[PDB]
């Protein structure tokens, strides 16, 4: 059975501006099978209201999902995306960097 | 619009 | 322009926990416009783009019944496949389906697609001739002989040449500028010192549609292929895409670098620099 490890990018919908409402995104892609757990974290804590795009896939059959939440970035607030998948021996955490 | 259901595999 | 319509189904078995979960999504080019999920409270086809909302109740009702039936068919296929591969009846497996049409500017069919993967591997696919199959293995040859006898290719061809072409034409008429006119990227260059001797130039493309784009850095007009960090194109979440390309340069030499952007939405290829 094919297993493919997810790629992860974490980023904002619009360039971040402290105090201005935005969307925080965690794009997971290139994975198989489709079962996956993705959490957005604020200062290490799970963010409760998170939505995701409908399961779709690329021409190589690998899946992709966008997980997202409305947020207002600040100087101090730290954000990350935590992903669990059968291919990962532990949860993969990718921090948000407003310059990437 | 989607295609009508296939026969099973 | 040229356009395409695609439907993507994913069925995942969960023996002991009930019938497989079936999800479908439909796309015109890079825009998703419908979804169905068998685990929803009251499963029905739902709109995912504004321009499809205008389709009448018959449309939604017909499509919903088709997905419900296909889910049951996929459940049968998953049972058949685990049998063909002599697999445990306890485990979870995935059946994915992808089909649709590519049309040229005149709206005529250029190429039809109808193909399937089992646990992430190509299983069977309708050939470009729309009348014959390619099977990946002797399991898939069982499917092939079954489908040959049932004249499945004929049924596929009829859809791909007919309803697929005609409905894509309709969506393009109703989506108008959203589907027909490319949205160029908003571009800018940022600069991030690493040390007294090195800095990163990052070239950004934001809010573009469709997803296809090229970003390159040049030094004195020569591509810096081996030294560019390039992220995979990613959805902004509002139907547009993002991408960036970065290069690390000696401090004081930033002026030799330009970023080059090619996108269908741009009048002409853009040259950017740090400014
Ligand atoms: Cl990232
Ligand atoms: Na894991």
């Amino acid at each position: 059975m094919i297993q493919r490890t997810p790629k992860i990018q974490v980023y904002s919908r619009h360039p971040a501006e402290n105090g201005k409402s935005n969307f925080l995104n965690c794009y997971v892609s290139g994975f198989h099978p489709s079962d996956i757990e993705v959490d957005l974290l604020k200062n290490g804590e799970r963010i409760e209201k998170v939505e995701h795009s409908d399961l779709s896939f690329s021409k190589d059959w690998s899946f992709y999902l966008l997980y997202y939440t409305e947020f207002t970035p600040t100087e101090k607030d730290e954000y990350a995306c935590r992903v669990n998948h059968v291919t990962l021996s532990q949860p993969k955490i990718v921090k948000w960097d407003r310059d990437m | 619009e989607p295609r009508s259901p296939s026969h099973s595999m | 322009g040229s356009h395409s319509m695609r439907y993507f189904y994913t069925s995942v078995s969960r023996p002991g926990r009930g019938e497989p979960r079936f999800i479908s999504v439909g796309y015109v080019d890079d825009t998703q416009f419908v979804r169905f999920d068998s685990d929803a409270a009251s499963p029905r086809e739902e709109p995912r783009a504004p321009w499809i909302e205008q389709e009448g109740p018959e449309y939604w009702d017909r499509n919903t019944q088709i997905y419900k039936a296909q889910a049951q068919t996929d459940r049968e296929s998953l049972r058949n496949l685990r049998g063909y591969y002599n697999q445990s009846e306890a485990g979870s497996h995935t059946l994915q389906s992808m089909y649709g049409c590519d049309v040229g500017p005149d709206g005529r069919l250029l190429r039809g697609h109808d193909q399937y993967a089992y646990d992430g591997k190509d299983y069977i696919a309708l050939n470009e001739d729309l009348r014959s199959w390619t099977a990946a293995d002797t399991a898939a040859q069982i499917t092939q002989r079954k489908w040959e006898a049932a004249r499945e290719a004929e049924q596929r061809r009829a859809y791909l040449e007919g309803e697929c072409v005609e409905w894509l034409r309709r969506y393009l008429e109703n989506g108008k500028d959203k589907l027909e006119r490319a949205d160029p990227p908003k571009t800018h260059v940022t600069h991030h010192p690493i040390s007294d001797h090195e800095a990163t130039l990052r070239c950004w493309a934001l809010g573009f549609y469709p997803a296809e784009i090229t970003l390159t850095w040049q030094r004195d007009g020569e591509d810096q292929t081996q030294d560019t960090e390039l992220v995979e194109t990613r959805p902004a979440g509002d139907r547009t895409f993002q991408k960036w390309a970065a290069v690390v340069v000696p401090s004081g030499e930033e002026q030799r670098y330009t970023c080059h952007v090619q996108h269908e939405g741009l009048p002409k290829p853009l040259t950017l620099r740090w400014e």
